[PDB]
């Protein structure tokens, strides 16, 4: 019940001091139910009947919610809590199943009333202290005080991991083949023997521990695999996802949406093709919780494809270290990538996405870069190394690109697989201007009040225009102004601007952007032969752009 | 060891608790470098194993010692550091000399296998905890706390100082010239002689450090050439203002003169001096571009002018000790990388270029960690302290790979820049 293990010295908080906090009310019948609870505990030892002194106080109930049969001493340290130190996290990330390798058997062992066996830094236990009262006169109180690990205490869950990794290490050394992982109330252990054996091991693995005070039980209430873990479904040699459960409604309202879409993304690591793009980009007004919204025309059509998906079962096998890692890509064409991480043809290891919700202007190739990195930084963390990459893009495109580029990158191993979509440098802006080219001196400026603008040029060869907007901001106009430029110009053109907004956004080479007015320009710049942009600062600058804005 | 001393109280700024820094996944491989050595570190009593009951938390890596046939733990001290060493710049400043930059040469010797014997005061030792990590996160990551000054820790030098001076005196007294100051981890010793002499000047401290204790393992070759370049040699008289020049030619197009208004137009942020219209009013048509154009009435005034106020650094330009230095890099392709290191924009304290060579064996990613360990250095060598980079490599990527190519001993700070706009022009 309690064990000869040793404890690891607590404390408070450097300016605080033990819990004083009171709660004498009386229901005759539960004071009986708790005396009863602790005379079978302080028998035990797992308490101590406390003299009265100094002992700072913590609340004491009775519980019973359904199916009663017994009761439930509840102590809450709420307030010792807020006063006691901080302790090593516990599962600062929940490991990854696509990661975790293969066995023929595995086991879950209850030590659930297990940290009642470990032991309280005897120092600390002054503060556990809580105060049963007797019924009325208002008498001493049976007093007790906590020599184990009190079931609300902060750092319980930690002096016990604790605890529990020590009792394992030797045994976890004579028996390398055994996975032992503990999830709270649970302590899981898979292997290679058979049921048989397998049993013997984990009988032995009992005895050790109870040899240690912490108990367990053979067999109480639930089931073995698939075993429900982490929103996970686990197998002895596949893995998958928790059945999930799409609704259909009449009516949407924000906190559904999102629940929707939560679980979806949960979905796409083993279920290849998800798509959420839209189903978020309505989400895109993060005020209401109730509020309601309108699934959109194409949010509908999206979560529908993924119904689809569902519809089907699917799972992802282990990791064998001795096989390679190979992760695949492919643009799915909205901003959204999709990936797959295996190491054999068939089943996968797991899958995921890539979304470029940041902003509003990135290239394809750019894109596929952070996708790649998304991965190589999942890899790590999962396998521990990089995954060999195959993916939609050739050489000569990215060494080509990673070379124009201001920013350093480095994609690593990568092998061309030739499969639609592809990823390419739609068009290229020119170097150099472009002899005998009709030069266009674009500009466009716009009311910042009246929202009302204009979007011009006037060329090398006498050549104007001045096209009056409304409802429009500068940006949209220097930019309408360049793509004014290219509508009248011819296959070759030289056009200069005096927006570093403009310039970059197009030297950017966006592969697309919905901000259609750009895309009428990109478009346009696909169909050219070849474009020449040019800077030149605004202001002060050059007196075409001057001649241009005095029109505006 | 037996205790060599008895331990020096240290106590974090008030308002301050130790850190607890997450620690970034690793590569199986790097995983098992760490193992092994913490294990070693562990028998030698350097660390030892910690509990639930210490919440801190400072990363660590494992690098490639330089290049040797083993990894080396890497602990990024830089939050204990602020925590700490901050107000240990003042209860224990090493004082930088500003005469070693003069020299004709300086010579870098990693000297951080000192600590190692100097235990740490025992109510501190608990903010040193490191963590191993675990694939996956399957095992609960190996816990260690440090039981000795730390390398990489900036409070290792400063309590260590006392007794450094001490082994080095006897020898600046015999060259009273060589300035030797201190770093972290690193003695950085310079003189005037030529490289032979110097070079021998130095095996000659090698030497002296060695017999009495410290161990240098800065033994970076032997007589047969493997083409395995020599120590760390750096040569700050030669440590010189870079190229920031017009283009001069024979005939001037439209384009030409505009990049040229636009150069020049940003210019005048760091010089104000600098003016276009002349050079400007050249454009103020709307004529061709491929067009090639001449001067004006100054215009050859104007350029050769600016050409001229270009040519002298700028004044006003003081260094603040107060401030932190800043240092952006822009990357200029085909090897190159120029850089910038300020406190205040535009009023640059110095800049420069780095570059690597021709395709093949070199990458991105190690270029520019190349390049910052060599403008830390740089830093270091001239104003005693690092500067926090303006790096331009997306976040994650470089935090992937940044340790891929580490040599340093120390971890500069630094933040992500995703937009170095007409700068690379300019520089
Ligand atoms: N059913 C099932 C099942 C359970 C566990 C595994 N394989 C496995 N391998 C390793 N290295 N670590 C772990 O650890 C775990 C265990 Cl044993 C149980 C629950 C979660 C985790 Cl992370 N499991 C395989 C199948």
């Amino acid at each position: 019940p309690i064990s000869p293990i040793e404890t690891v010295p607590v404390k408070l908080k450097p300016g605080m001091d033990g819990p004083k906090v009171k709660q004498w009310p009386l229901t005759e019948e539960k004071i009986k139910a708790l005396v009863e609870i602790c005379t079978e505990m302080e028998k035990e030892g797992k308490i101590s009947k406390i003299g009265p002194e100094n002992p700072y106080n913590t609340p004491v109930f009775a519980i019973k919610k359904k199916d009663s049969t017994k009761w439930r001493k509840l102590v809450d340290f709420r307030e010792l809590n807020k006063r006691t130190q901080d302790f090593w996290e516990v599962q600062l990330g929940i490991p990854h199943p696509a990661g975790l390798k293969k066995k023929k058997s595995v086991t879950v062992l209850d030590v659930g009333d297990a940290y009642f066996s470990v032991p309280l830094d005897e120092d600390f236990r002054k503060y556990t202290a809580f105060t049963i009262p007797s019924i009325n006169n208002e008498t001493p109180g049976i007093r007790y005080q906590y020599n184990v690990l009190p079931q609300g205490w902060k750092g319980s869950p930690a002096i016990f991991q604790s605890s529990m990794t020590k009792i394992l290490e030797p045994f976890k050394k004579q028996n390398p083949d055994i996975v032992i992982y503990q999830y709270m109330d649970d302590l899981y252990v898979g292997s290679d023997l058979e049921i048989g054996q397998h049993r013997t091991k984990i009988e032995e693995l009992r005895q050790h521990l109870l040899r240690w005070g912490l108990t367990t039980p053979d067999k109480k209430h639930q089931k073995e695999p698939p075993f429900l873990w982490m929103g996970y479904e686990l197998h002895p040699d596949k893995w998958t996802v928790q059945p999930i459960v799409l609704p259909e409604k009449d009516s949407w309202t924000v906190n559904d949406i999102q629940k929707l879409v939560g679980k979806l993304n949960w979905a796409s690591q083993i279920y290849p093709g998800i798509k959420v793009r839209q189903l978020s980009k309505l989400l895109r007004g993060t005020k209401a919780l109730t509020e309601v919204i309108p699934l959109t025309e194409e949010a509908e059509l999206e979560l529908a494809e993924n119904r689809e998906i569902l519809k089907e079962p699917v799972h992802g096998v282990y990791y064998d270290p001795s096989k390679d890692l190979i992760a695949e890509i492919q643009k799915q064409g909205q901003g959204q990538w999709t990936y797959q991480i295996y190491q054999e043809p068939f089943k996968n290891l797991k899958t995921g996405k890539y979304a470029r919700m940041r902003g509003a202007h990135t290239n394809d190739v750019k894109q596929l870069t952070e996708a790649v990195q998304k991965i190589t930084t999942e890899s790590i963390v999962i396998w521990g190394k990089t995954p060999k990459f195959k993916l939609p893009i050739q050489k000569e495109t990215w060494e080509t690109w990673w070379t124009e580029y201001w920013q350093a990158t480095w994609i690593p191993e990568w092998e061309f697989v030739n499969t639609p979509p592809l990823v390419k440098l739609w068009y290229q802006l020119e170097k150099e201007p472009i002899v005998g080219a009709e030069t266009f001196y674009v500009d466009g400026a716009a009311n910042r009040e009246t929202k009302l603008g204009k979007a011009g040029y006037v060329t090398n060869k006498g050549r104007q225009k001045v096209v009056p907007l409304t409802n429009t901001t500068n940006q949209k106009t220097e930019l309408q102004a360049i793509y004014l430029a290219l509508q009248d110009s011819g296959l070759e053109v030289n056009i200069v601007t005096d927006s570093q907004y403009a310039l970059g956004i197009i030297q950017a080479q966006p592969d697309k952007s919905e901000s259609e007015l750009v895309n009428q320009i990109i478009e346009q710049l696909i169909k050219k032969e070849k474009v020449y942009l040019a800077w030149v600062p605004a202001h002060k600058g050059i007196g075409g752009n001057e001649q241009v804005d005095k029109l505006v | 060891p037996i205790s060599p001393i008895e331990t020096v109280p240290v106590k974090l700024k008030p308002g301050m608790d130790g850190p607890k820094v997450k620690q970034w996944p690793l590569t199986e491989e790097k995983i098992k470098a760490l193992v092994e050595i913490c294990t070693e570190m562990e028998k030698e009593g350097k660390i030892s194993k910690i509990g639930p009951e210490n919440p801190y938390n400072t990363p660590v890596f494992a690098i490639k010692k330089k290049d040797s046939t083993k990894w080396r733990k890497l602990v990024d001290f830089r939050e204990l550091n602020k925590r700490t060493q901050d107000f240990w710049e003042v209860q224990l400043g090493i004082p930088h000399p500003a005469g070693l930059k003069k020299k004709k040469s300086v010579t870098v010797l990693d000297v951080g296998d000192a600590y190692f014997s100097v235990p740490l005061d025992e109510d501190f030792r608990k903010y040193t905890a490191f963590t191993i990590p675990s694939i996956n996160n399957e095992t609960p990551g190996i816990r260690y706390q440090y039981n000795v000054l730390p390398q990489g820790w900036k409070g290792s030098p400063a309590i260590f100082q006392s007794s450094m001076t001490k082994i080095l005196e006897p020898f600046k007294k015999q060259n009273p010239d060589i300035v030797i100051y201190q770093y972290m981890d690193d003695l950085y010793v310079g003189s005037d002689l030529e490289i032979g002499q110097h070079r021998t000047k130095i095996e000659e401290l090698r030497q002296h450090l060695l017999r009495w204790g410290l161990t240098t393992p800065d033994k970076k070759h032997q007589k047969e050439p493997p083409f395995l370049w020599m120590g760390y040699e750096l040569h700050p008289d030669k440590w010189t203002v870079q190229p920031i020049v017009l283009p001069e030619k024979d005939s001037w197009t439209v384009n030409d003169i505009q990049k040229l208004v636009g150069k020049l137009n940003w210019a005048s942020q760091i010089y104000p001096g600098i003016k276009v219209r002349q050079l400007s009013k050249l454009l103020r048509g709307t004529k061709a571009l491929t067009e090639v154009i001449p001067l004006t009435e100054e215009a050859e005034l104007e350029l050769a002018e600016n050409r001229e106020i270009l040519k002298e650094p700028v004044h006003g330009v003081y260094y603040d000790p107060s401030k932190d230095l800043i240092a952006e890099i822009q990357k200029q392709g085909q090897g190159q990388w120029t850089y910038q290191i300020y406190q205040e924009p535009f009023k640059n304290l110095k800049t420069g270029k780095y570059a690597r060579m021709r395709g093949a064996h070199t990458n991105d990613v190690k270029q520019l960690t190349e390049a910052v360990q060599k403008i830390t250095t740089e830093s270091i060598v001239i104003w005693g302290k690092t500067p926090k980079f303006k790096l331009p490599i997306q976040k994650e990527t470089w935090e992937t790979w940044w340790t891929e190519y580490w040599q340093a001993t120390w971890i500069p700070e630094w933040e992500f820049v995703n937009t170095p706009p007409l700068v690379k022009l300019w520089y």
